[PDB]
């Protein structure tokens, strides 16, 4: 679920990057969210597989 | 019929509420479902009756008195002993 | 081990087979005519 | 069963007035006979009144006692709580219920 | 006929022509680790980079 | 002793010394695993040599 | 000695008119007796001179 939230948050930063064009840290914030979302997806897959081994 | 059986597990257990039923309904296990099947075919009304002395059965060499289920049948205190009763020679002659 | 209906050789045969089981006879018979005959054991 | 003869610290017994006890008494085997004499003269009482007492005693024993019983009763205890008993070794004789 | 007590124990069983031992697969070098680990190693490799 | 070749095997020291026979690259002895059927197809046809 | 009973392709025997041969003949053991009968009826002559 956290991965879904981070991807949604990253999308808003991309969407907001066409209004506040002067600001540049918005594009960086999106990059962190999409990378962080990927790392959260790794944990979810590992936990799901590990639990099914119980 | 007076069925003779002994309190073991999972042969004759009890339910989570064993204070309120009445009769054979209160017994559950492997030798109570088998007894139902054995009596549904032959067509008899069995009555479960837990062995009083509470032993599987043996013969005291001293007095030759057969105790337990095996000794609960030779005298005439029951007919059908549906329980775990291994087959041995000491019991095959009685 | 069967026997014809009424045959007086029912009660001695039954008990007999039960004698062999409590003496370690049957178990040894099985171990010898089965396991020992193993011609294909890295 | 042979491994029991290899030691004496660990005790063992059989249920009273039950087929298993009668088997050792009349067993004319070299190993089974030995066991019948070890337990009959061993203090305190190893021949438990009921199976429930014997199994519980082995649990509290922590490994110094081995309970000898039929396989069928040895399969609704290893798969039931607290799941602290295990069957070691095959069967000694082939018998059935009736 | 009047049968007696079972002197031995049996039971129906399927017999088949013993299938010769197989040759380890062409990609047997992936066997030491489960398919899940190989999948996660790829994800870790991408994530780390 | 036989000096087997890529296509046909022949005879060495023995009763026969020149007799050659085309090797049976698909011998029937069982089952033909789909990965084993494609190895013997590439072998038999010697496409790579 | 037991491992001999596990097979029949490999043969064995004992010297003639020698203590060893007499031991199997009069051995009242389950395994040694079996051996005495295997060799006495086995062709060709395993009892070497
Ligand atoms: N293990 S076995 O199949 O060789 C084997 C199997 C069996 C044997 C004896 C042997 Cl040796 N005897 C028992 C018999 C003894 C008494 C208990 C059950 C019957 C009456 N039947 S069995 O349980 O079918
Ligand atoms: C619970 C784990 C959360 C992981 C995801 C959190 C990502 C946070 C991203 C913040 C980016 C900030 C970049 C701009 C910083 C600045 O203003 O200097
Ligand atoms: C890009 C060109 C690549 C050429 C080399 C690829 C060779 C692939 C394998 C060819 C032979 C395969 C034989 C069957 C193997 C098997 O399934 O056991
Ligand atoms: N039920 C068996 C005995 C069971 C046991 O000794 O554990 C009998 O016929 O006596
Ligand atoms: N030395 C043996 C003969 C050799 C053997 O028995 O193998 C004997 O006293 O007869």
């Amino acid at each position: 679920i956290l991965s879904v939230i981070l991807l949604f948050m990253g999308g808003l930063c991309i969407a907001a990057s066409e209004f506040y064009k002067t600001r540049h840290n918005i594009i960086l914030s999106a990059g962190i969210f999409f990378v962080s979302a990927g790392l959260s997806n790794i944990i979810g897959i590992i936990v799901y597989i590990s639990a099914n081994a119980g | 019929v007076v069925v003779t059986t002994i309190m073991e597990s999972p042969y004759v257990m009890y339910k989570k509420n064993h204070e309120m039923f009445e009769g054979n309904d209160k017994y559950e296990g492997y030798c109570v479902d088998l007894a139902s099947e054995i009596a549904k075919h032959i067509g008899i009304k069995y009555k479960i009756a837990i062995v009083p002395d509470g032993k599987y059965g043996a013969r005291d060499a001293d007095t030759k008195i057969w105790n337990g289920m095996v000794g609960e049948l030779v005298y005439g205190k029951a007919e059908i002993a549906i329980a775990p009763l291994t087959i041995t020679l000491v019991r095959e002659e009685v | 081990v069967a026997t014809p209906k009424g045959s007086s050789l029912r009660t001695p045969v039954n008990l007999a087979v039960l004698k062999l089981s409590e003496a370690g006879v049957l178990d040894k018979l099985k171990n010898k005519w089965w396991y020992d005959k193993g011609e294909c054991g890295d | 069963a042979e491994d029991l003869a290899k030691q004496t610290e660990i005790a063992y017994g059989t249920l009273d007035s039950g087929s298993t006890k009668e088997f050792f008494r009349r067993s004319k085997i070299a190993v089974y006979e030995k066991m019948w004499t070890y337990m009959r003269s061993a203090e305190p009482s190893v021949f438990t009144r009921t199976t429930a007492e014997g199994v519980a005693r082995v649990r509290k024993s922590k490994g110094k006692f081995a309970f000898l019983l039929e396989s069928t009763m040895n399969e609704y205890i290893e798969q039931r709580k607290p799941c602290d008993t295990m069957k070691v070794g095959g069967n000694l004789d082939s018998k059935g219920y009736g | 006929i009047d049968f007696s007590k079972p002197f031995m124990s049996l039971g129906i069983s399927i017999m088949i022509k013993k299938p010769q031992k197989s040759k380890p697969g062409v990609f047997s070098f992936l066997d030491p680790l489960a398919y899940e680990i190989w999948m996660c190693i790829v994800f870790a490799y991408i994530g780390v980079s | 002793m036989t000096h087997s070749g890529l296509w046909r095997t022949c005879c060495l020291e023995g009763n026969f010394k020149g007799l050659c026979k085309q090797i049976d690259h698909f011998p029937e002895d069982y089952e033909a695993d789909t990965a084993e059927y494609f190895l013997r197809a590439v072998r038999a046809s010697s496409i790579f040599p």
